[PDB]
């Protein structure tokens, strides 16, 4: 069912398996990279232990990552049964297309991994540079979108830790800053109502 | 504007539309404070490593992957087995090419390893003005950039290098990269490991197995740092 899907949740407690399987995951989780953050973090062990493996049969996974998340997320992105097989990086510039520990740092990275053996991907149609601008802080660009459409269009994608920006077409929003629950496919509005009759 | 879809249209990568105080005081600090350049041909997988005094306070890490030529190279199995923490000092730096391949992954173990902790990821970024090709078999997208990781043991720059892409079969690395380093001021004992003719520079040791020439000394290099010169951070002015 094309249009926009989400479910807001805490992504820890909802069982995953209800929802079906997915041609690509993409997530932006709020990493405890420790620095006191602003917003509530997930421990290593949360990220450890969630149930990425029974979202995939044979796909693509998108995890973005930053300071110590990029060998932690690594980790996860093993221990899931992934192999991280490219890296896109976004280089953050301003509108007018200049770029914004011991370096300054003017890009953010995006580990990409593989599950089982996936075909009829376009694989080779975007490069592994995505050069847009900031909106928000803790934002990531569209483009992304775009770049994973072409390389599976019309296949069923999942986002884990999704705000409402995040929301799209051919897409299932996870996470705990959205508008309630919205579903459409009606093989997932039917594993749902099994799994949870009276909301959760 | 989404630049994906460019490239998707044109053949244009995204970098290629990225547009371009005074910090010249601390380089004229760091020319005036560089020891002459030192060289020296090996082949550093029949080398012993530990043959390099004194301990360094960075290395410069340039292995030959495989990836480089896609048109002797070694892999990241050769390049672990590597004797890295003999040569590096107590509080030292490391600065590992990794390209785009396995090695994002392999020199991550690599800087484990020898006991380093990842700091910055640094990325050359490669433009394609000149000239709007083939992809690795598990490649889900082009690779246009290659890595360089760093890392630090013991207790004003941005971590992007842009340049336009070299001629195939070119393996040289964008000399920013010495920049980059070199305004760090993490001390004079500098190593380039699988350096060339090409790179010698001063204030830093080259050992590679393509140098015509070599000049090294182990000796006359620790003559360099003898009292009272032990510690500066190669961005000071000299002691009389
Ligand atoms: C880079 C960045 C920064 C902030 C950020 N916030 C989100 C949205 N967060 C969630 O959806 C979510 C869902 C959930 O179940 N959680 C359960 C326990 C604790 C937190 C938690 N958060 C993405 N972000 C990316």
């Amino acid at each position: 069912l094309f249009p926009p899907q989400w479910i807001c949740c805490d992504i820890r407690y909802l069982d995953v398996s209800i929802l079906g399987k997915f041609a690509v995951v993409m997530a932006d989780p709020p990493w405890d990279i420790h620095m006191e953050l602003p917003y509530g973090t997930l421990t290593d062990d949360e990220m450890r232990r969630l149930n990425i493996p029974v979202l995939q049969d044979d796909g693509f996974l998108f995890l973005w990552v930053t300071g110590r998340a990029m060998e932690l997320g690594r980790e996860c992105l093993n221990l899931w049964g992934y192999e991280r097989v490219d890296e896109i990086i976004w280089v953050k510039t301003n509108q007018l297309q200049r770029i914004i520990h011991w370096l300054n740092h003017g890009k953010e990275h995006c580990l990409v991994g593989v599950k089982g053996n996936p075909q009829g991907f376009n694989q080779g149609l975007d490069c592994d540079v995505i050069v847009a601008e900031v909106r928000s802080t803790s934002h990531k660009p569209d483009e992304i979108y775009g770049m994973i459409e072409r390389l599976s269009p019309g296949t069923r994608k999942i986002e884990l830790f999704g705000r409402p920006h995040n929301v799209q077409p051919n897409w299932i929003t996870l996470g705990n800053q959205l508008d309630g629950i919205h579903l459409l496919d009606p093989d997932v509005v039917a594993r749902f109502k099994q799994r949870y009759p009276d909301g959760i | 504007n989404d630049y994906c879809q460019h490239f998707v249209d044109t053949g244009h990568r995204p970098q290629n539309f990225i547009r371009d105080e005074l910090i010249r005081l601390k380089d004229e600090l760091i020319a005036k404070s560089n020891t002459p350049p030192m060289y020296l041909q090996a082949d550093i997988e029949a080398f012993d490593i530990r043959e390099l005094t004194p301990k360094f306070d960075v290395i410069l890490l340039e292995p030959p992957l495989e990836e480089y030529y896609r048109e002797k190279c070694w892999t990241w199995d050769d390049i672990m087995k590597l004797e890295i923490d003999e040569i590096a000092a107590p509080r030292s730096f490391i600065f590992l090419w990794c390209g785009s391949g396995e090695g994002l992954d392999l020199g991550r173990v690599c800087l484990r390893k020898w006991g380093y902790r990842r700091c910055e990821d640094i990325c050359w970024i490669k433009t394609n003005k000149n000239n709007p090709k083939t992809l690795d078999p598990k490649a889900v997208f082009q690779r246009t950039k290659e890595h360089c990781l760093m890392g630090i043991k013991g207790t004003v720059d941005i971590d992007l290098i842009i340049t336009e892409e070299p001629e195939i079969g070119n393996i040289e690395k964008p000399v920013e990269i010495f920049h980059i380093i070199e305004h760090f001021c993490l001390g004079r004992r500098r190593l380039h490991l699988f350096g060339r003719d090409s790179t010698i520079r001063p204030g830093w040791l080259t050992v590679g197995p393509t140098l015509t020439n070599s000049n090294y000394n182990a000796e006359t290099y620790a003559s360099y740092f003898s009292a009272p010169n032990s510690y500066l951070t190669g961005c000071t002015e000299e002691i009389e």
